């Protein structure tokens, strides 16, 4: 549904780094190079932040409003 | 109540629509207050959703 | 088929660009259709695309 704030296996705060991610999404970085910009060392971070689905949105539109 | 026309990203519809954790407000507990400076209880991140 | 015909025909459904016929914006989007995605009308989608 939405970005978990911790990782799982770890611990390292992880939910305030998925919006600028997106960013590099939006600009020309690929996923391997933003996640390491991102200062992701260890896979674990880099698996929660690249296996995440961004399903908050799609059950907003669904939303009352 | 200002917003283009069309305005297909969510930021130009609506405002605070991502509730970061930078809205959280502190309050202070009896002498919490003068003990412990403005700024210094805060999240640590301030940038969390 | 001659190709005055064929030209005459796509360039009242495409345009020129950099050589290369891409297809009109509102021939993808009519008037009564919208975005699939955001769901904005699609003389927006029309704009964005020209
Ligand atoms: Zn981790």
């Amino acid at each position: 549904m939405i970005i978990p704030v911790r990782c799982f296996t770890c611990g390292k705060i992880v939910g305030n780094k998925w919006e600028a991610y997106l960013g590099l999404l939006q600009a020309e970085y690929t996923e391997g190079d933003a996640l390491d910009a991102l200062g992701l060392k260890r896979y674990c971070c880099r698996r929660m932040l690249l296996a995440h689905v961004d399903l908050i949105e799609k059950l907003l539109n669904y939303a009352p409003l | 109540p200002h917003a283009a026309k069309d305005s297909s990203d969510p930021n130009e519809l609506y405002v605070n629509h991502k509730v970061y954790t930078r809205h959280m407000t502190w309050i202070p507990l009896g002498n919490q207050a003068d003990l412990f400076p403005e700024g210094t209880i805060r999240p640590v991140h301030d940038d969390i959703l | 088929i001659d190709s005055v015909a064929v030209l005459r025909g796509i360039q009242k459904v495409a345009m020129l660009v950099q050589g290369n016929w891409v297809v009109k914006s509102d021939i993808l989007y009519p008037k009564d259709s919208s975005s699939p995605h955001s769901g904005v009308p699609a003389e927006v989608l029309c704009r964005g695309r020209d």
